[PDB]
């Protein structure tokens, strides 16, 4: 009955579910991006 | 073709013909390896290089693998065979061999001599009319091409 | 401009000299006869130098019979290369067995600037008239000036 | 000249006067600094004498050479200690296909024996690569490494900056001095922690500058080069002196290609004082007699300064002395020509403009010249002296030759596959040949714009273009789309590798809603599905709904990033529209079919047969020939009965018929010969069209033909290539693209690397014959097969390793040679 | 200006009919009716109005016309449009206009 | 003169060469230069006309402001025009 | 393969979404690639396996079945097994259904020469003059039937299925399995009249003196795939008709 | 302004060697690279100050600071070279 009523109203059950899940994969590229600072040039250059 | 077992089955066996039929030592045959240029294709691989045969039996050049990086340390051993990497004119090839390996155990070989020492069995009246012909039909496939 | 670029799966090692010794006899064979190199040029020494530093046994053996079949009727720069050849068989039997060196041959080449008419600026780095070897560029390091 | 070891009596020691110091001296330090010692600078050039007559030796020596770029002293060090046998590190920041493939060439001619070079992407300016390198020198074979141990390190790699003051020292320079100094030692520091032996010292040959910014705008360059100077006096100080020996190389004025280019104007005036300038090949003497074996000896106990700047320091404010010495020459050089450009004009204002259009030349633009090109016949005395007493041997009735040939392949027919193959260039006949099969170039005729043309004009734009602008403007278009190249899902009816598409089975857990369709098909779903469908009917409109219940099986689509993403396609444009077929025999014909027909005509053009009808003025109909065939072909038709035909697709209804392998060999018969002689078909995967010449010729020689053609052919599509992945011959793409090789080199014969084939399409055939209705016809004779043979190899459970039947096409009887055999000799069997 | 209206144009006042009675689809031979000093004429005008004439200009219709102003007539009245404008609004165009 | 700067302009290639026409009035006496000209082409001599220099023949023929040509080159549409005219 | 009830499948644009069922992780990824926005993934953290969702808008398959026209042909009688002539069941399980029909013919063919063992030849021959110029018309339809049908549908097939679809690769299992030979493989593929070309094939090859011994034959095999294309060619009858 | 580093041999120049190094040199020099570039006038000079040392690497295990040091000393001719020459007059003090 829950999906029949989101299927009435438009209501997205996921929305918020799919953008979590795209943002989390984009903050994973810049802590690829961020952690490839702090390999080359370390933790005391870094802080 | 490519791979770690025909190039030194197909090396194997030109050096061990080479050697059986009495190659003087210190004349290896020159190995054009084509596929680096026109890929496999499959069915049609010993066409192209059949007209890659003939096309090095009127010029007399030779061409080179230019992905040959580095022949394998596995085919000093095939004295009676040379691998050439960049493009070389001779004064002249008097005969190609052209051989291909297939699936199934489908081994097969041409030798592809010049057409030259098909014009010395025939006399001077047979030639020179021959030329002839053959310069009638230039022009008229110059025309028709 | 930090991002790493190293990878161990991309080095090219670079062996097989014992293929481009007997590529570049063969090579500089057709170079003589074509009268792409005389024996008067200076990178047929750079070259001859090059396949006595790669000499081995069976090289000699290609060599000796691309001299003693090359036919000398056919012109004079066949007269050429089977002078020349066998010349560098009689080297490449001394070499062999010893360690293959650095003797680099260039012509010294010094600037020129010179000025056109017209006012262009042309750089040409032309030949030294007195120093023509390396052997005689130390003795102009030994002189200061 | 030509005619090693050349004795020396008299060393250059003696020869360099007093109170003059040489171009190129070693120095030694005492506490005023650093100054000049004859002792260690006359050792150096005894050892350059002997270096230069009799040479270097450096085998076994073990380098490491950084910023070894094409064109640099980095890389004629290289062709220096490569000469010499040497074992080096070669390190490009820049990887590419024409970066490795001067180093191919630079090993192909200077690769003394036992030397090795090696080829690796290296960043400098990476701390985690310079980490990563020496882990890939020192390691063993068995963890992936090398297993060497460093006798020399040459690091001689920078950035070009310019331009950079104080005022902008930017983040290329900060980039910089990482580069040239903060990470040189930690590449130095690096190496030190790899050695484990106190007997292996590394000699350091550090680049250092005499120039220590006294030039202007550079950067952080000078603070880069001075600071190299304090690994002479941490020699000392620290616990490498017996790891790392420093020997320090001052280049002077090296005259050289890139940035340099504005200062070899000013190199012959500078050389007027009394100094000396380098050509690279020079420093490339001057820093290799830094190896000889008595430096060598002399760095392990000292800190070698090698101060090779030929005089230079000598000269007051180099800076303001060079830079009148590049004004004065510019200043020249521009009151000549501004004097030159007034009284050029002065003369068009005095002597009339329709004068000065007389005085240039009418210069002549270039066209091709495309023949046809029959092989050159030679003249018969001259054709009797390269073959001897041959005359009346042969029968020339049982002689088969090539009379012509052609084909459909990557690089267009057999011209152009030629100059790619022979040449690697393009000519201008060859270029205007893959515009035109490519479909770049069309050849208008009439009115273009109101104007008359005739010439060649583009196909996107309808502009007219000259014949050396074909070129020009499409030899980057022709090169980038032709040859062994990703394949393009536009020639494949949308097969794009990295998305091939696949179903999967998926039984339904929750029925579906009802959708409707038509008549016969839901009868179709409710017979094929059974009880878990149902079906009823619309009695308003008489199509039927259908619901699929729980239970039932679905097919789910999918698609999966597949590995072989790189073919040798047919060119990017190829159309069997500008040959001339219909296109009714187009829109019937599978595609193999289209490449067999092209590649027939033009191969019975080349043996000067215009028209197909022609043999049959000389020969019987039941005398022409087909014992062409295929491997495969028909890949095309064989997925529309199986893969196309099971969707339900809408398929052609005959394609049955154009799925086999004799069905190619019909359309020729069909469109071209209406001959009746021996078809054939043979069919033996790959090595199929050597054995169509075999099956070919003893057609001939048996009197069933005349004239047959011969050939192969072959087509690319997706079905096709999964299942060479799977029998693991295609090579993988992506595995390739971790290995750095791009698509036009990694098919590869013959190599160390090689890791499978590269699989291509397109056709090939050659109208062979009889020698003697050759030379009656007039064709062009471009052969002789002598032999043809094929052969199975031996007993095995393995079809597609290869074996060596063939080698029994050389078998003979060697158990008694007392007797040399009468029948080989020509003169003998002339006799009988 | 494009060709098609600069033919028609032209034509309709030397035939002296409504712009509609002559199609662009035939030919000023079979338009003009026989004439021998019509179609010559007629021709005349457009030559030297243009400059571009085909072999058969007589014949060519529709596309003739068009193709005769194509690569080339410009949007350029030229003279035989400039002449007639300049003559019938001085002889018929209100006095100053 | 504008035909045989079609027949330098096939057979020279790659190069940027000078004419030998540089001026129309060198063609005043043909058969001194003809030969002189042909001499520097042995190999025009032998190649039959191109296709692409054959269709610029019958441009060249029925050219607008043109002398009209005094033969007939084709047997085509334009036969008339080639012939009465 | 039932004729009455040939098996196709239908293209059907969903127009409402399905409701999720579970699966593995890389088949979901699969999925999400190759319907792209059309469906949905999402990964219960409880196992690491992924639930899909096909949403409004991508496209299924729906199987579906028609009665068929083609119900007669010419067997090989029921119950005929390559087991009984001793075909190991090593080369049973391997290889296309054809090749067994190719084995088995060639032995007792050999046997109708007196040849009881392969290798009696090699006493008066030499090993490269005994051939195989057998061939084909159309035979590997069960392989072609797998790289082509089977494999889109990611059924589990054998690895090397596409080195038995080939005309010349059951010959290479009388040579890898009986012959152990070197003379001429030739292959010849003319439709319905190539075991008279075989022949034709065969015999210029013996009077040229490549072979004093070579094999000549025809096969080609019954499926389901190749029985429905000679109906839409109108070229086998009717049965229903008949 | 300097970093305390002490113990950081050629094997091991890392991290607190790479900023010291970016404090003594490549961020010194932009100190006196930035002061230039507010200034306007070329009657008011600023007395460079430079800490040199006379000791490049003659001590043992230090890291980057000789190599901080010794690369002050190339101010001295780059007054003359560069266009700095009344913006910032170089007095390098050589502390014992």
């Amino acid at each position: 009955q829950l999906e029949v009523l989101a299927r009435y109203l438009q209501v997205d059950l996921n929305k918020g579910a799919k953008s979590f899940i795209k943002e989390k994969e984009a903050s994973a590229v810049l802590q690829k991006e961020l952690d490839l600072w702090e390999a080359e040039h370390g933790e005391f250059y870094a802080k | 073709t490519s791979t770690v077992a025909n190039d030194k089955n197909e090396s194997a066996t030109i050096n061990n013909m080479m050697k059986h039929l009495g190659r003087s030592e210190g004349n290896p045959v020159f190995g054009v390896f084509q596929k680096y240029l026109t890929g496999h294709p499959k069915g049609a691989a010993g066409a192209w290089m059949l007209n890659g045969a003939i096309q090095i039996l009127e010029s007399g050049l030779v061409p080179g693998n230019r992905n040959a990086d580095n022949v394998d340390k596995l085919l000093e051993q095939y004295e009676y065979v040379l691998y050439p990497s960049r493009s070389i004119q001779t004064d002249g090839i008097k005969a190609v061999s052209v051989t291909s390996f297939g699936f199934g155990q489908k081994g097969a070989q041409a030798v592809v001599v010049h057409p030259d020492y098909l014009f010395a069995v025939l006399d001077r009246s047979t030639y020179e009319e021959y030329a002839t012909k053959v310069s009638a039909r230039n022009k008229k496939t110059y025309r028709y091409m | 401009g930090i991002q790493p670029t190293f990878s161990a799966l991309k080095s090219r090692t670079y062996d097989s000299y014992w293929n481009w010794a007997r590529q570049d006899v063969l090579s500089m064979y057709f170079d003589i006869i074509f009268g792409k190199l005389t024996s008067v040029d200076r990178e047929t020494i750079n070259q001859c130098i090059q396949i006595m530093n790669r000499a081995n046994p069976t090289l000699i053996k290609f060599m000796q019979y691309h001299i003693d079949h090359c036919p000398e009727y056919k012109g004079e720069t066949y007269k050429l290369a089977k002078r020349l050849g066998q010349q560098l068989i009689d080297n490449c039997k001394q070499v062999l067995t010893e360690d293959p060196v650095y003797k680099d041959v260039s012509r010294i080449t010094g600037p020129k600037t010179k000025v056109s008419a017209k006012g262009n600026i042309e750089y040409e780095e032309t030949q030294k008239d007195s120093v023509r070897k390396f052997e005689q560029y130390v003795y102009e390091m030994a002189q200061g000036g | 000249e030509i005619e090693d070891k050349t004795s020396i009596i008299q060393p250059v020691s003696s020869t360099i006067p007093s109170q003059t110091i040489p171009f190129l001296h070693i120095q030694k330090k005492t506490k005023d600094g650093w100054e000049y010692n004859k002792k260690l600078s006359s050792l150096y050039l005894d050892g350059l004498e002997s270096a230069a007559i009799n040479g270097l030796t450096f085998k076994d020596k073990y380098v490491l050479v950084t910023g070894a770029g094409a064109g640099s002293i980095g890389a004629e060090i290289l062709q220096g200690l490569i000469s010499g046998g040497a074992k080096v590190i070669v390190t490009t920041s820049r990887f590419s296909k024409k970066v490795t493939e001067y180093y191919q060439n630079m090993y192909a001619r200077y690769g003394a024996a036992g030397s090795t070079l090696i080829v690796v992407p290296f960043n400098q300016g990476s701390k985690q690569d310079v980490d990563a390198l020496v882990q890939y020198i020192y390691d063993e074979p068995k963890k992936g490494g090398l297993g060497w141990d460093l006798d020399a390190i040459i690091p001689f790699a920078a950035i070009p900056e310019n331009g950079n003051g104080l005022d902008n020292i930017d983040s290329k320079s900060e980039f910089a001095h990482r580069i040239m100094l903060t990470n040189l030692l930690r590449l130095l520091g690096a190496v030190k922690s790899k050695k484990t032996t106190d007997t292996r010292p590394a000699q350091c040959i550090l680049p250092l500058s005499p120039n220590h910014g006294t030039f202007g705008f550079d950067g952080l360059y000078s603070e880069s080069k001075i600071s190299l100077e304090t690994l002479f006096n941490r020699w000392y100080s620290e616990d490498w002196g017996s790891k790392l020996t420093v020997c320090g190389a001052v280049i002077g004025w090296t005259r050289g290609t890139g940035l340099m280019s504005a200062n070899n104007i000013i190199a012959e005036g500078i050389e007027k004082l009394g100094v000396r300038t380098f050509s690279q090949k020079e420093m490339a003497f001057n820093i290799l007699g830094l190896l000889t074996p008595e430096i060598v000896q002399l760095c392990q106990e000292e800190p070698v300064m090698a101060d090779l700047n030929g005089g230079l320091q000598f000269i007051d404010n180099l800076k303001d002395f060079t830079s009148k010495l590049r004004t004065d020459l510019l200043e020249t050089a521009d009151i000549r020509r501004a004097v030159s450009i007034e009284s050029a004009i002065e003369q068009k204002v005095v002597n009339g403009d329709n004068v000065d259009a007389n005085y240039s030349k009418v210069m002549v633009e270039p066209r091709a010249n495309m023949k046809f090109d029959f092989p050159t016949l030679k003249s018969y005395d001259e054709i009797k002296q390269i073959a001897p007493e041959l005359e009346g041997m042969l029968d020339l009735e049982n002689v088969v030759v090539v009379t012509g040939f052609a084909e459909v392949g990557p690089w267009g027919n057999s011209r152009t596959r030629w100059e790619m193959e022979a040449y690697g260039e393009f000519s201008l006949e060859g270029a205007i040949e893959m515009a035109w099969i490519m479909g770049f170039i069309k050849y208008h005729n009439g009115n273009l714009k109101g104007k008359p043309y005739s010439g060649w004009v583009d196909a996107k734009t309808q502009t007219p273009i000259d014949e050396k602008d074909i070129k020009s403007k499409y030899e980057e278009e022709i090169l980038e789309h032709s040859g062994i190249r990703l394949i393009e899902p536009e020639l494949f009816n949308g097969y794009d590798p990295k998305k091939k598409q696949m179903i999967q089975e998926v039984v339904v857990q929750h029925d579906l809603e009802p959708f409707e369709c038509s008549k016969e098909t839901a009868e179709q779903y409710k017979h094929e599905h059974g009880e878990k469908c149902e079906i009823f009917e619309i009695e308003e409109s008489g199509e039927y709904t259908v619901r699929i219940l729980k239970g039932a099986t679905l097919y789910v689509p999918k698609a999966l990033r597949f590995d072989r993403l790189v073919a040798g396609q047919i060119p990017t444009g190829w159309d069997a529209r500008t040959y001339g077929i219909p296109e009714d025999t187009i829109s019937q014909v599978d595609p193999i079919t289209l490449y067999v027909l092209v590649a027939t005509v033009e191969a019975l053009l080349s043996a000067g047969i215009t028209d197909p009808y022609e043999f049959y003025k000389y020969v019987h109909v039941s005398e022409v020939g087909n014992c062409s065939g295929s491997g495969m072909g028909g890949v095309s038709a064989l997925r529309g009965m199986f893969k196309d035909r099971y969707a339900d697709k809408p398929v052609q209804n005959d394609i049955l018929q154009e799925s086999f392998i004799n069905t190619m060999s019909a359309w020729v018969n069909m469109l071209l010969l209406s001959s009746s002689g021996p078809i054939k078909t043979p069919v033996g995967a790959c090595a199929t069209a050597v054995e169509s010449v075999d099956i070919g010729i003893e057609t001939i020689l048996s009197g069933k033909a005349k004239v047959v053609l011969v050939g192969g052919y072959d087509d690319f599509q997706e079905e096709g290539s999964y299942e060479f992945a799977n029998m693991n011959a295609t090579s993988n793409s992506i595995e390739e693209f971790k290995h750095g090789r791009t698509p036009k080199e990694m098919s590869r014969p013959t190599t160390t690397t090689r890791n499978g084939f590269m699989e291509a399409q397109g056709s090939g055939i050659q109208v062979i014959m009889t020698a003697d209705l050759a030379l009656k016809m007039g064709v062009p004779i471009h052969a002789v097969l002598a032999m043809t043979a094929t052969a199975t190899d031996k007993i095995g459970r393995s079809v597609p390793a290869p074996g060596k039947g063939i080698l029994t096409t050389a078998r003979e009887h060697h158990g008694n040679l007392k007797y040399p055999s009468p029948l080989l000799n020509i003169e003998y069997r002339k006799r009988q | 200006v494009k060709a098609n209206l600069l033919i028609h144009v032209l034509v309709a006042q030397k035939l002296k009919k409504p712009l509609d009675a002559v199609p662009m689809t035939k030919a000023i031979k079979d338009l003009v009716n026989g004439k021998s000093t019509v179609q010559n004429e007629i021709l005349g005008d457009l030559g030297k109005e243009f400059g571009s004439t085909p072999e058969k200009p007589e014949d060519t219709p529709l596309e003739e016309l068009a193709e005769q102003f194509q690569d080339s007539f410009s949007g350029q009245l030229g003279k035989t449009s400039t002449s007639l404008i300049g003559r019938l609004m001085s002889s018929k165009m209100p006095g100053g206009f | 003169g504008d035909f045989l700067r079609r027949v330098e302009e096939r057979f020279t290639s790659s190069a940027g060469t000078v004419s030998l026409l540089q001026n129309f009035n060198q063609l005043n006496e043909p058969e001194q230069f003809t030969a002189d000209f042909f001499e520097k082409f042995p190999q025009a001599g032998k190649q039959l006309i191109s296709e692409e220099d054959c269709d610029y023949f019958l441009m060249l023929a029925a050219r607008p402001g043109q002398k009209p040509v005094p033969f007939v080159p084709v047997l085509d549409e334009r036969f008339e025009f080639f012939f009465k005219k």
